[PDB]
């Protein structure tokens, strides 16, 4: 009977954990309201004073994202959880179907968060601008919260903390979950789905910041020819110092490869640009090691290939200093092809 | 509103150091997982300033979202758990290297938490079963010193022990 106590704790603080995830449920869905109701519905209601004052349009799509999409999807999914406790949290509740159902609905979350970088950097600046900061603090002010509190910043940040609460209350959940109770799989099942959702969001994040790498890497090229990388690419995948060989004049040149393209450039805005190859219309030759033909001009070639840019009927070779930088290259070209044609 | 911003890993106990601290009152059998971004009135040497306490509990483990709390922030403090010995590892291998990268100049407090359990018997043996011991004092304030933090502090959310001096000192590292 010492275990009939133990049984017991185990379903209390279960109880607990439910309670918790409602209760903040209900708190975040009441922020979000607060976010719609002093701000959004404050601006549409007087957009011409929310212009006068500083706030255009473009300021508060960036500033406020899809905050009203993720709203609408906790109204439901909040909808969901009262219904699933009802009439009031009990130990026997099932909540991890609940989770499961929305797993795909969050997916709203992805959008934000990877806005949001951008959103508090325009914060930063919208708060240097005196009626706009007066404006901010005014809403903030009618919304029923002071100036002593919590700043819009922390608002804006709270559904990324919140969309991380969630396997956190389920790990405890579970933990508080017997093997033998009906919602132990289900539960399970929505621990490892909104980890996934969680690292889908981040995921999001990195790979957008690729594109922020690719415009900036384009900033520090002088003499830049053709289209934008941002334009037809999303992300580098190799960069590295190999020795090119045209047809009469020897130079080493910074290689590097995007998906979809090759850019080779003369390094110093640390590099001058000295050329684009479109990688559909490339192609790669290998050069087998004492090779001395006339593209390399003579020259022995180890740890060497060659690459055909056919839109231009131009043969050129490069080389690697050392035996593994050369499969290195060729296998990162290989994975370029592979993917582009998987593509397709 | 000075920003104090909680960084370190799981099971450090982040959550359950600041609503022992923000309540005045361990939570007891239960311990909470969600902490709310909270604004405290807080009384340090004779005037009262307005701390603002931001948790990062849920965003151990994803690397691009955990920069977005750090703009603005006023003082950082890292913790790990005086018996967590991988915790502390992770102060020198993933916090300290991160915080310092997004923000180069924000004070840092290395705070130690769990203090309650470091002479815990059965903590320690069950520590020692796994060929492990528990953080010393020593060497956290060496930990300390080589992060290049403002400073040392050890405390228990449980006891309440060395507690209010953490954010007091937070405060301090702040204003001065």
């Amino acid at each position: 009977f010492a275990a009939a106590r133990e049984s017991e704790r185990q379903l209390r603080l279960r109880l607990c954990v439910l309670n918790e995830i409602l209760g903040t449920e209900r708190d975040y869905v009441g922020t979000l309201r607060f976010l719609q109701s002093a701000f959004l519905h404050r601006i549409r209601q007087n957009v011409a004073d929310s212009v006068e004052k500083g706030l255009t349009e473009e300021n508060v799509k960036v500033l406020f994202s899809n905050i009203e999409d993720i709203l609408e999807v906790h109204k439901d999914f909040l909808a969901a959880l009262e219904y699933c406790l009802h009439p009031e949290p009990q130990s026997q509740h099932e909540l991890g179907n609940v989770f499961l159902k929305f797993k795909d609905k969050f997916c709203v979350y992805e959008e934000y968060c990877s806005n949001h970088e951008k959103a508090l950097r325009l914060l930063v600046e919208l708060n240097k601008i005196p009626t706009v900061r007066a404006f901010l603090l005014s809403c903030m002010l009618l919304g029923g919260r002071k100036t002593t509190d919590i700043p819009l910043e922390g608002y804006l940040l709270s559904p990324i903390q919140r969309i991380c609460k969630y396997p956190l209350l389920l790990k405890e959940l579970a933990k508080r979950t017997p093997g033998k109770h009906p919602d132990h799989p289900a539960v399970q099942s929505a621990l490892q789905a909104m980890k996934t959702v969680c690292s889908n969001i981040n995921e999001t994040k990195r790979q957008m910041e690729k594109l922020e790498a690719l415009e900036q890497l384009q900033s520090h090229i002088e003499g830049w020819e053709g289209s934008n990388l941002t334009d037809i690419c999303t992300q580098l995948l190799l960069q590295g110092t190999l020795l090119k060989i045209s047809a009469g004049n020897i130079q080493e040149r910074a290689f590097f490869l995007f998906d979809n393209l090759l850019v080779y450039c003369k390094r110093k805005s640390l590099y001058i640009f000295r050329g684009r190859i479109n990688t559909e219309v490339m192609e790669v030759e290998n050069v087998e090691d004492g090779t001395a033909d006339y593209h390399s001009n003579g020259y022995t070639v180890t740890n060497g290939w060659k690459i055909h840019n056919t839109a231009k009927n131009k043969w050129f070779v490069c080389m690697a200093k050392t035996a593994e930088e050369k499969q290195k290259w060729l296998d990162a070209i290989i994975r370029e092809r592979e993917q582009r044609e998987s593509l397709k | 509103a000075i920003k104090c911003v909680v960084v370190g890993d799981g099971a450090v106990g982040k959550t359950c150091l600041l609503i022992s601290y923000t309540t005045n009152a361990f939570p007891g059998e239960y311990i909470p997982t969600v902490f709310d971004n909270y604004s405290a009135n807080v009384m340090v040497d004779g005037k009262p300033v307005n701390l603002g306490l931001w948790d990062t509990a849920g965003q151990e483990d994803y690397d691009r979202l955990r920069p977005l709390s750090y703009p603005q922030t006023d003082v950082f403090l890292i913790c790990f758990s005086l018996v967590s010995p991988a915790s502390f590892e992770n102060v020198r291998a993933k916090w300290y290297p991160e915080v310092r990268h997004h923000c180069p100049n924000t004070p840092i407090i290395l705070v130690g938490t769990k203090l309650d359990l470091r002479d815990d018997k059965d903590t320690i043996e069950k520590l020692k079963e796994k060929k492990l011991t528990p953080i010393t004092y020593p060497q956290g304030l060496a930990m300390a010193k080589e992060i290049g933090a403002v400073k040392y502090l050890e405390c228990s959310a449980l006891t309440q022990r060395g507690l209010k001096t953490v954010f007091d000192e937070a405060i301090r590292a702040v204003l001065c």
